Order: structure tokens, then C-alpha cells, then sequence
């Protein structure tokens, strides 16, 4: 069916942590990419980055570059988003798409059809 | 580098709408990359268009997508009651990064 | 379209009586074959894995040393011994130091002196091998259906990957609509890992020959050894220094790290972290085209309207893609395509993407054809609203024999013996041919193996003179031709 | 050393591209250059030996290129 | 004694903050923010582009990766005057002295 | 690589032993010897190249012993 | 209509923040921090001292 699902909302207090999973199904975990994409309550969409399960291999936008921790866990086919140093302005829904990577394992061109599955996406507040 | 989107967008039920995407030479004046997300309130956001203009398996023929120059622009031609939502703009950039559009509300009244 | 957009594409036309063609597979290329009444299909080696590998030897790239001893004996006392000889976890030296009575001594000569130190690995580099039985080469079979996969993914088609293994070299893929497809490989001859070892080094590994690692100066492992402490050469990675003839020392010799990195160039770089992958070679196989159909051949023309809904592109290859939307009644029609010329007497081109169909109205399909050099027109649809497309292909057919000529030969240089069996439909000269290109490819193996491309082209040079300043007709244009071949072989060498 | 044995002539080379395959293409005929250029006088003797060895011309410009590649690489 | 420092060269180096950029066949080159810094090496290549990753035309297109440099490991080299050149000599005399 | 480079002829020697004399005396033509035995084809072809080109035995006995020691070198 | 710039070229520039360091005889070659960034045009010369 290829469903993405996320962690619940959680409620955080400025200067500290939250860590964001996204659990994969109905596709090969290690197949494809996992975007991380949070949009602030009635806001435009932002992104933020991705992971390559296959490798762990991982690239942040400029910002989130010092904050946002990505990782993956291939036995569970779940995705992690840590977030450090949360501030008044980090609170929003935070939202996995997939992307499949190549054949060859290497995902750095995407495919057109990007962020075709989303996760039903996890609120936090700070 | 937010791709600029019109802030707000109406038109009567029946009509044909569209919605503009501005980008730079490198998000979506320079590649193929563009894609529409379509975002009810307190859902996430589908995958409206992808390649400018092909449209995924579910999603109906009613949306068609342009791009021309460093601008695309997606249009719809029933404005069902149903099309009223949200719809997000993005596009894969030269540096490999991901930006996206400032959304535009479209309403049917 | 799957095989578009790669500018290593090769075009394999026509199978033979039993509808079969030989098709070699490599990593970077991709096969499109066209049959008369087949469909195209696009082929792609993506994977080769190895598993299972065994170890067989473990070198050291970074040592130390740690317990330094020395004996010393007077002159004609014979050569001093350390306890610590015996000990395989130690090197040691002889040398000879001046001695007399201010060294304690007596008698003013020459006194044998050992120094012995632990050698201790810090660094190695595995050198694990692989069973040619092991061996796993993925390929993915796409046919020119000129539609897409579709994102919705609670149905998913058109992705068929057939996995050969040497045990399992006889493989059907099933390409919905289109029937099925038979792959008949050999990856027994692709590659001689009975003659290559896997060599890991750091989380970066190489495929490399066997004699030549087996040649590598470093200190070794046996490959089943658990401890170390049983190094082979542990010379090669220390030095002795007796500096006049006071003192012996000895010290080691720096990680090889970087001096490997220089000795592996040449060798084809793999992955060996998540699984032995080689992204790297070629797979022999036979393709059964006999239970290949094409799709929708009982539909009617669409007699509708058509949108270019993707511009008309060039690929690297002289074809053109176009993507087409249908607009009109009877979903599942033939797309009637033409490449007229502007009058529309002539047929020039012929496409691609055969028989085109659409199957359902609001599903655009893309079509590769092959138009003629120079001016073309693209017809689509029949003559209500007919969209007519104009194009220039720049080449010219001498410039595109040219380039076929250049890509055969370049893919002998690399299949030798092997580029025979590309597109060969059986046949007597294609058979005399590949004979021909083992024998002389035997003997040139032989007499060029371990020459640098610079020695390659220098030897071509050299046969070419002595066949240039020949008496002999027979001889000089026989050495001309060989020096003509080193020379190309040496310029187009390195990979 | 390793780095003196660089996996070269071994065949199984293929289409993909080999490791350091676009410098160790000409880094040693540089090697040589840099080395000619840093030695004349060797250069010339060699010159001058070739013409005395070589009966033809063909024979000296082979001897003196073998001479003046040997010289750094036996090194 | 004093010597002066001519050179340092880097042994063992590192590489980090890798980055590409890639542009459509015939558009140019692309451009990294990255290769003003000479911090980071980079280097300019053609790929494969087409419809598949995303351009309209089916050229070669341009493709710079940059990474940071960083060295891990000096092999300093330094030099002397000939003036700071202590030597040292030992004159022992035929004494006949026991030892 | 550095290692192509050595410090050999510098014209610095003195009577005191150098960093690697005795191991690095006779490498070289250990890996002559080495190469020539693991590929004997070249060996053949380079003594009919020299037995060729060489008008007299000393001409083709040098050009012989020149391609052998750089063969390898390039390698 | 819609063309895509394919390169910019440079026909009016300055020059500006000019800085100079000198290394003395045999000893190598001066270093400047802004050699490090592309802005800075730089070029090694020698004189005498
Ligand atoms: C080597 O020296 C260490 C001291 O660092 C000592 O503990 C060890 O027993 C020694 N091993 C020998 C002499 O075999
Ligand atoms: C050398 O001289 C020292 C002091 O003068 C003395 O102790 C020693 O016995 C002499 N002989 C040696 C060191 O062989
Ligand atoms: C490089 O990446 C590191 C994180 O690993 C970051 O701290 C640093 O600021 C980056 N440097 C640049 C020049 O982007
Ligand atoms: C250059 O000089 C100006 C003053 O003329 C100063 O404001 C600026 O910060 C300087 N910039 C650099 C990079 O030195």
C-alpha cells in the first residue's frame, strides 16, 4: 500500500530536543530516499533534508545544516529527524516524503515524481 | 530562493484557474523539476503534478501544468467544490536542494 | 525511455532464424533491441554482486614497533643470537659494529650485532576472493511502451529485474502485454574471479588481478590467520639503519596507505561495505524474442487530435522523443506516426518506440523515432487537425558510419573476442571472425600484458617503422597493421 | 614500494572508469619532463651517446628515448 | 640552529562538506558558492542529463564538485644560514691513560 | 605519487648510510627480474624488436636491456 | 522569447583592500589571508632586498 507514518505530536520547551520517526511500509525501505519537509502552522511548506537508506548517506539545507540529524533504520525501515536547540519558531508539522534512488544505490538525481508518499505528518510545539 | 507563488487565488465554480510558480534560472527556470503539492487543512500535502506537467496516477485531468522561462503555472479547469485547497510549488535546484512555493489558497466563491 | 538519455546506448537490430540474438551487457551501456514484429526492449546490466567471499590474504599497510632488543659478540665469535629470533612476531637483523677495548671487548674488529622488534599491524587491507558460482548479475528489462510507470504505486509495472547466476543462466522475464522474454547468459565467461581478488582497503576496495596482489611487497597474512603475530614480510615494512658502524636500529616505514592508493591505479574501483557490488564488466547473453509480442497490434488507428505535451528533444543518439497527449474517441488506438518528408511521398524515418498506442485518453505517450539526416517532418494523427512537426537532424551518414565504425572498435578494444558476440545472429563469419580475434588475441595478450599505455604506443610506433622500411609486401603490410592496432589499442587503453 | 608496481598491464579493465585514471595517465611522461628539465647534462650525454651508438637515425632517437625514460624511472 | 621554515607540505589530508552543482547541456557551467574558497578543490565534469533527471534538452550537462580540504598530517621543511652552523670537535691526545 | 621521486641522485652523499641503502640498493632490478618473469610475451617481443632494429650486437643487446628496465618503469 | 543567460562577462571592475607581503630572500614565498578567497586578485612577484 506503501504507507508512511510519523510520530505522534509531542510538546517541547525552547533549548531543548525532539527526534521525529517515520516508519516505513509496503515498499523497500533501503529503495528509496526519506525527505524531511516542516511547515509552520499556516505556512508555506519547507525543506529541510534527505537520507538515503541505502547508504546513510544524508544532505541538510544550509539552514537546519547545524541543527537537523537525520538517520535511518534499515532493520526497522524507520527515519529519524532530530532537531536541536528548538526555538519559538520551530514549532510545525513535520512531514517525510520518499524519493527513489537509483540502481545503483546512489540518490543524488531525484525522479520527477518526488514526494509522491507523505507521512500524515507529526506536530511539534515549543 | 522560496519559489513566489500569488498569495491567494478565486474563481467561480466551473471556471479555469491558474496559479503561478517564479522561480530563478536554477529552481525552476533551469530544470524540470516542478512539481505541484495540493494541501488540504490538516492533511499532507499531494502530489498534484510532477515534470511540469505530468500528472500522477489518481490525480485527475483537470489539472494541467505549464512552465515557461524561469515561471510555471498550473491551471485548473473544473473548480469543483473539492479543488478548494492550498497548493504548493516546488522544484529540485541546481545545487540539489529542494525550495518551495509560498502556497496559494484557492477559492471557489 | 529507460535506456534514454544514456550516452552509452547500443541499437541491436534483427534476430536470427529461431528469433534469438547475442547481446553482450556492461555496466555502463544499455541495449535496445529492435525486432521486425517485436517489440523494443531496453537492457541494462545494473548490478553484479559477489557473495560469500573468502579471504586469502591480509596485508599490512600501517605496523609498529614496540620491544626493541640488541645482542652484541666480539670479532670471531661467529654472530650473536637473540632468544627472540625464533619469535614469528619479530624482526631482526644482523649486522656489524666496531669493537675493541673501549667497548668492552678485546680484540678491535668487527662484532656481529642483532636487533630484534616486535612487529605489531595497525593497518591492513583484506584481499577476500570469490567463487565463480557466486556470482549475481541483476538486469532490468523495459520494453518502449512510450508510457510511464505511473506514481500511484498501489499498482506497479514495468520494472522487471531478472536476476542471473551462474547455476541459474537460463531466466524469463515476464513484460506484461508484451509477453514474456528469454535470457540465456554465461556469466561463467563474463569475468575469471578465480583470477581477481576483491581487495578491501579502509571502506574503499578494488578489483584486482590475483597474480598482482599476490606481488604486493607488504607484509601478509595467510588470509585464515586470527591473530597476526605470523606476518610474512615483515622486512618490507621496516628499515635497519647502522649509521657508520656504532649502532643498529631499526623503525617502520609510515602507513602505505597512500602508496596503495598509487599502486591501485588501473584497478577498477567496487563497493564492499553493504554487500561485494562491481558495478563494473560485462554479462554474454542470448535473447528469445520468440514468445515476444507486440502490444495492441488489434487496435485501430485514433483518428483524433493530438497535443505535444513534451517538445520534441534530440537524444545523444540521431533519434528525437516527443511526448503526445490523444484527445479524442476510441482510447485504445494505434497512434498513427510518420516521418514524411515535407510533401509527405516519402517515408524517411523509421521510429523507435514501434508500434505506439494509446491506452487510456488521459495518459500522454512519448515516441522515439529515428529521423533521417537533415530536414524531416513529424506527422501525428490523420487529417482532421493533424499535428505536423518539423525537424533537422545536423549529422551526415558518412559522419554516422564513421562513429559506428569508431564504437565497434572501441568495443572490441574493451570485449576482445567478446565484441563478436554484441549483436551476432549466429552465422560462418561471424564465427571465422571470433576465431581469428581469439588466436591473435591470445598472442597479443601474451606479448602486451603489463605495458603501460605509453610502452604501447611507443612499441606501435616502432612496428610500425619496421613495417614501413620492409622489403617484404607480405611482411610490411602485415607489421603495419599491427602497428596501426598497438597504436589505437595504446591510445584508447586506460579506462 | 607498492606505489612502484601500479596495477596497470593486469587486463581487466572495462568500460567504467579505473582509480586515478585521469592522472596517472600522463603523470609519469610529466614525471619525465620534470626530471629533463632538472637535468640537462644528463640529457645531452645521452643525446651524444645515442649518435654514437646509432648507425641510422631511426636507431639514435630509439636509444635516446630509452635512455632519457630509464634514466629517472631506474632511479 | 634557528632554522627557518621554507615549506610545509600536507601528508594526510581529509575531505569534508562535499557539494555539487549540475546545469542542462548547453546552458554553461554551474556554479558553487564553494569554489570562491580555496578552501575547497573542486572540479568541473559532463554528466548525462535528459527528461530522466530532469532537462528538456539530451546533451552532456556540466557538473562542478566541490569538498573542503583539510590537512591532517605536515612534513615541515626548514632551512639554515650557514652562520648558526655549530660544529663540535673532540681532541683527545695519545695520553696512554688507562681508559 | 612521491614514491616515483626519490632522493638518489642528489649529489648529497656522504660516507655516513643513507635512509634505505641497503633495502633500496637493489629494488629496482628486483622488480625488473620480478616483471620479466611474470611476463615473459614482452620479454620475447622486446629481444626480436632490439635483434631487429640493432645492426650490431651491442646496438640490439642495449636496446634489448633499455626496453626491458623501462617497460616495467612505465608500468 | 525566454533565453537563458549563458555566461556574464566582466568589461568595468576596481580594484579595492590592496595588501602587499613580503617574504625575505630564500625564504619561500609570502602569505596573504585573502589569498584564500577567489575575490582577490593576486599575483607573486620578486624584489629585491
Ligand atoms: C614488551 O614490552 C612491554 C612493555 O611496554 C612488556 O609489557 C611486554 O611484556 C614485553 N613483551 C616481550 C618482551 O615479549
Ligand atoms: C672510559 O672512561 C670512563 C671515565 O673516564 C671510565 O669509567 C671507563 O671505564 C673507561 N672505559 C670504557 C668506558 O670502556
Ligand atoms: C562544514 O560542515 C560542518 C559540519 O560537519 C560545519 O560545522 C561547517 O560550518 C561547514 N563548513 C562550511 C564552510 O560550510
Ligand atoms: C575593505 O575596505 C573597506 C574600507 O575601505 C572595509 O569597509 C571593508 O570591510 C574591507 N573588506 C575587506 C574584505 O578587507
Amino acid at each position: 500500500e506503501v504507507q508512511l507514518v510519523e510520530s505522534g505530536a509531542e510538546v517541547k520547551k525552547p533549548g531543548a530536543s525532539v527526534k521525529v520517526s517515520c516508519k516505513a511500509s509496503g515498499y523497500t525501505f533501503t529503495s528509496y530516499a526519506m525527505h524531511w519537509v516542516r511547515q509552520a502552522p499556516g505556512q508555506r511548506l519547507e525543506w529541510m533534508g534527505w537520507i538515503n537508506a541505502g547508504n546513510g548517506n544524508t544532505k541538510y539545507s544550509q539552514k537546519f545544516q547545524d541543527r537537523v540529524t537525520i538517520t535511518r533504520d534499515t532493520s526497522a525501515s524507520t527515519a529519524y529527524m532530530e532537531l536541536s536547540s528548538l526555538r519559538s519558531e520551530d514549532t510545525a508539522i513535520y512531514y517525510c516524503a520518499r524519493d527513489k534512488v537509483d540502481d545503483y544505490g546512489d540518490y543524488w538525481f531525484p525522479t520527477l515524481w518526488y514526494f509522491d508518499y507523505w507521512g500524515q505528518g507529526t506536530l511539534v510545539t515549543v | 530562493s522560496a519559489l513566489t507563488q500569488p498569495a491567494s487565488v478565486s474563481g467561480s465554480p466551473g471556471q479555469s484557474i491558474t496559479i503561478s510558480c517564479t522561480g530563478t534560472s536554477s529552481d525552476v527556470g533551469g530544470f524540470n523539476y516542478v512539481s505541484w503539492f495540493q494541501q488540504h487543512p490538516g492533511k499532507a500535502p499531494k502530489l498534484m503534478l510532477y515534470d511540469v506537467t505530468s500528472r500522477p496516477s489518481g490525480v485527475s485531468s483537470r489539472f494541467s501544468g505549464s512552465k515557461s522561462g524561469n515561471t510555471a503555472s498550473l491551471t485548473i479547469s473544473g473548480l469543483q467544490a473539492e479543488d478548494e485547497a492550498d497548493y504548493y510549488c516546488s522544484s529540485h535546484t541546481s545545487r540539489g536542494t529542494w525550495v518551495f512555493g509560498g502556497g496559494t489558497k484557492l477559492t471557489v466563491l | 525511455m529507460r535506456c534514454i538519455g544514456i550516452s552509452n546506448r547500443d541499437f541491436v537490430e534483427g534476430v536470427s532464424g529461431g528469433s534469438w540474438v547475442d547481446i553482450v551487457l556492461e555496466h555502463g551501456s544499455c541495449v535496445t533491441t529492435m525486432a521486425k514484429n517485436k517489440p523494443t526492449l531496453d537492457f541494462e546490466l545494473i548490478k553484479t554482486e559477489a557473495k560469500h567471499p573468502a579471504t586469502l590474504r591480509k596485508y599490512c599497510i600501517e605496523a609498529k614497533l614496540t620491544n626493541t632488543t640488541t645482542a652484541s659478540r666480539c670479532p670471531t665469535q661467529g654472530e650473536p643470537s637473540l632468544n627472540e629470533e625464533q619469535d614469528k612476531r619479530f624482526v631482526c637483523k644482523h649486522s656489524m659494529v666496531d669493537r675493541g677495548w673501549g667497548n668492552g671487548c678485546g680484540l678491535f674488529g668487527k662484532g656481529g650485532i642483532v636487533t630484534c622488534a616486535m612487529f605489531t599491524c595497525k593497518k591492513n587491507m583484506e584481499g577476500k576472493i570469490v567463487q565463480p558460482e557466486n556470482l549475481e548479475y541483476t538486469i532490468v528489462i523495459t520494453p518502449h511502451s512510450g508510457e510511464e510507470n505511473a506514481v500511484g504505486n498501489d499498482t506497479g509495472k514495468h520494472g522487471k529485474e531478472i536476476k542471473v547466476t551462474p547455476q541459474s543462466s537460463i531466466t524469463e522475464a515476464e513484460l506484461t502485454g508484451y509477453g514474456t522474454v528469454t535470457m540465456e547468459c554465461s556469466p561463467r565467461t563474463g569475468l575469471d574471479f578465480n583470477e581477481m581478488v576483491l581487495l578491501q582497503m579502509e571502506n574503499k576496495a578494488w578489483l584486482v588481478h590475483r597474480q598482482w596482489f599476490l606481488d604486493l611487497p607488504l607484509p601478509w597474512l595467510p588470509g585464515a590467520d586470527t591473530q597476526g603475530s605470523n606476518w610474512i614480510q615483515k622486512e618490507t615494512l621496516v628499515t635497519f639503519k647502522n649509521p657508520h658502524a656504532k649502532k643498529q636500529d631499526v623503525v617502520v616505514l609510515g602507513s602505505q596507505e597512500g602508496a596503495m592508493h598509487t599502486a591501485l591505479t588501473g584497478a577498477t574501483e567496487i563497493q564492499m561495505s553493504s554487500g561485494n557490488l562491481l558495478f563494473t564488466g560485462h554479462l554474454k547473453c542470448r535473447l528469445r524474442m520468440d514468445k515476444l509480442q507486440l502490444k495492441g497490434m488489434s487496435y485501430s488507428m485514433c483518428t483524433g487530435k493530438f497535443k505535444v505535451v513534451k517538445e520534441i528533444a534530440e537524444t545523444q543518439h540521431g533519434t528525437i522523443v516527443i511526448r503526445v497527449q490523444y484527445e479524442g474517441d476510441g482510447s485504445p488506438c494505434k497512434i498513427p506516426f510518420e516521418i514524411m518528408d515535407l510533401e509527405k511521398r516519402h517515408v524517411l524515418g523509421r521510429l523507435i518506440t514501434v508500434n505506439p498506442i494509446v491506452t487510456e485518453k488521459d495518459s500522454p505517450v512519448n515516441i522515439e523515432a529515428e529521423p533521417p539526416f537533415g530536414d524531416s517532418y513529424i506527422i501525428i494523427g490523420v487529417e482532421p487537425g493533424q499535428l505536423k512537426l518539423s525537424w533537422f537532424k545536423k549529422g551526415s551518414s558518412i559522419g554516422q558510419m564513421f562513429e559506428t565504425t569508431m564504437r565497434g572498435a572501441k568495443r572490441m578494444a574493451i570485449l576482445g573476442d567478446t565484441a563478436w558476440d554484441f549483436g551476432s545472429l549466429g552465422g560462418v563469419f561471424t564465427s571465422i571472425g571470433k576465431a581469428l580475434h581469439q588466436v591473435f588475441g591470445a598472442i597479443y595478450g601474451a606479448a602486451f600484458s603489463g605495458v603501460s599505455w605509453t610502452m604501447k604506443i611507443l612499441i606501435g610506433v616502432v612496428i610500425t617503422w619496421i613495417g614501413m622500411n620492409s622489403r617484404s609486401t607480405s611482411l610490411s603490410v602485415s607489421l603495419v597493421l599491427v602497428g596501426v592496432v598497438t597504436l589505437y589499442l595504446g591510445v584508447m587503453v586506460q579506462a | 614500494s607498492v606505489a612502484l608496481v601500479p596495477h596497470v598491464g593486469m587486463g581487466l579493465e572495462t568500460r567504467t572508469e579505473t582509480w586515478m585514471s585521469s592522472e596517472g595517465a600522463w603523470k609519469h611522461a610529466q614525471r619525465i619532463e620534470t626530471w629533463v628539465l632538472r637535468h640537462p647534462g644528463f640529457t645531452i650525454m645521452a643525446a651524444i651517446l645515442a649518435y654514437t651508438i646509432g648507425t641510422t637515425y631511426f636507431q639514435r632517437v630509439l636509444i635516446f628515448i630509452l635512455l632519457t625514460a630509464v634514466a629517472p624511472s631506474m632511479t
